[PDB]
């Protein structure tokens, strides 16, 4: 909401301006990864022991 | 001056890859692109054989 | 009523303040309907356009572009004038002042430029603040149009000269147009520019139709119907003007455009559309010259 | 204010209802003075004469008939527009939305025009119910009368049909202040050009009288002023037939007391003076701004007051 200045002279008489807006949320993603060798997966669950 | 001092020299022989190509002699777009909206009768004095 | 309050400038002489007091009931043209306006904006020095004070044509232009407002109350340090164009029609009766012919119980007064009558008479100068006010004359529409056309014709005769248009009989006594003297030389010099736009728009209109009709109907129902009702009227006028005159579709059509505009611009200036009507009640029914008259916003 | 309600039929897609929300301040032509009316009587589908859509000189003749109404407010099931031709009696000044490249100024009488510019946006298609809305372009009468003259002459010269070579003058392009304005040149229809030509020819004849010949005497006198005044020099347009018309009383005065000059002016002033009005629709409104803003930007709302 914006102020005014009451003003004499021929300058046009001024209305209070009210103002309205919306901004749209913007999106992304992150990603990382990793891996397991087949000889590790064999170990990590039983298997080999 | 190029990068690292190196005083350099562009010369006209340098333009051979540009103006020595048969891109120079093609105007079909021009003459056909300026053709629309027919022009006034010009006293085709030097324009007539 | 929507009063708009014009602000009198700084200290004015006592005889000037009495000049304004006598200006209640006079028509003002106010450039914008802003509630607060200056006096210099209304004064005739604000009609300057091309670096000159406007002629009768330049005035009639301005009278069609700004808003006339009758003066209701003049107060020291304020003038209160209520614009004629604003509000509902047939409401806001505000009193006028009659100038010249009577203004009977109706007839829709037009406010026409002052010079048409005693020129400087009504200038009402204010020396203290160095400004001036020319108030338009409130005449009825039939008479206002009769006059403004009556003077243009006199002007044409005067343009090249080698039955008096001047004597006017209105109501009870013969009205007078001519103030003789050099007033005519002052009246005729201000109508000078209105006369020409009139002379031009005629001569340019005929020659443009007289060239077009024979350069059309020779290229259907156009032909037959045209020459049908034009028998011995348009065609006769064609042979007669072409007799005492000279004779191009391409310049024709482009001149028919420029004329058609200039023409209607004169019909707008001219015809002095009525600002107000008189509707009285418990009133005399005829307002004698110089007497306040009731008046309402639409014809 | 004798407002005329206009019922929105069924449901026009939320995108269509959002299109009508921004149509407030625009102008509608209704084919009656009513209290109850259907949305489809206003649509451009109603402008269609038998089998055919009128051209852009046909619309002017259609806007000649029926009544311009400026939309005041739009409600979910009705459109409120007060018919300026009648219900203009408001204390203050209904809002007109300037839709035009042009700009009003203050005091400019406003006459309307079918959309006519090269770049324009007057479609407003509403898909839910088959109908559309072309909104007329408000415009100062000086400019709107220059346009109609352009459309009339363009429909006419083409009709001769100019014999002379195939390259004619522009007549399709204007200027208002700066800003070249390019009219739409598209179709001209027999009947639409006939009436416009018929009434043009008809009225320019009635403006010629006996006293007129007294004025035609003055053409050589005009050109004497062409050349020794800077005004009167300007008056005569370069393409002036009058200039080519010079490149006389005839006695015949019927008793000498008629005053044919005066009578010739009156006659010309009626018929020829009022040609913008008969060829097109005359102004019924004029810009007035209470806040003292002295122009109206294109796209803004112009406070408007009754007839000039």
């Amino acid at each position: 909401h914006q102020p005014l200045i009451a003003r004499d002279g021929p300058h046009p008489v001024e209305q209070p301006v009210h103002n309205y807006m919306t901004k749209v949320i913007d999106r992304r993603a992150l990603n990382a990864a990793f891996s397991l060798a087949t000889e590790a997966i064999a170990l990590l669950t039983g298997e080999a022991l | 001056w190029g990068k690292d001092h190196q005083v350099l020299r562009l010369s006209m022989e340098n333009a051979v890859g540009t103006v020595c190509h048969p891109s120079l002699m093609n105007i079909d777009a021009a003459v056909g692109g300026v053709n629309h909206d027919p022009v006034e009768a010009a006293n085709p004095y030097g324009a007539y054989v | 009523c929507f009063e708009a309050d014009i602000a009198i400038p700084s200290g004015i002489s006592r005889p000037d303040a009495a000049a304004l007091q006598r200006c209640e009931g006079r028509v003002v043209f106010l450039p914008t309907i802003r509630r607060q306006l200056a006096l210099a904006d209304v004064a005739h020095e604000s009609f300057v356009s091309g670096g000159v004070s406007p002629d009768t044509l330049g005035l009639l232009l301005a009278y069609r572009r700004r808003f006339p407002a009758v003066i209701t109350r003049v107060l020291p340090t304020r003038i209160v004038a209520c614009p004629v164009d604003l509000g509902l029609t047939h409401a806001g009766t505000v009193n006028l002042r009659n100038t010249s012919p009577v203004d009977l119980c109706n007839g829709d007064p037009v406010s026409l430029v002052p010079p048409v009558f005693e020129g400087q008479a009504t200038d009402v100068r204010l020396e203290s603040l160095d400004l001036t006010l020319r108030f338009p004359v409130p005449l009825p529409t039939p008479l206002a149009r009769e006059i403004v056309a009556r003077l243009v014709a006199r002007g044409i005769r005067d343009l090249n000269p080698d039955p008096d248009l001047n004597v006017l009989y209105y109501n009870g006594a013969r009205l007078s147009l001519v103030a003789d003297v050099q007033q005519l030389a002052s009246v005729n010099t201000e109508l000078r520019s209105l006369v020409l736009n009139m002379v031009y728009s005629i001569t340019e209109g005929t020659t443009l139709i007289l060239t077009l009709i024979p350069r059309l109907l020779a290229l259907g129902y156009v032909n037959a119907l045209l020459q049908m009702q034009s028998v011995t009227r348009e065609a006769a006028q064609l042979i007669h003007p072409e007799a005492p005159m000279l004779m191009r579709r391409l310049p024709l059509y482009e001149a028919l455009v420029a004329w058609l505009a200039h023409a209607g611009q004169l019909g707008d200036i001219l015809a002095l559309a009525p600002a107000v009507r008189v509707c009285t009640f418990d009133g005399a029914a005829v307002v004698q010259s110089g007497d306040m008259a009731p008046v309402i916003r639409y014809p």
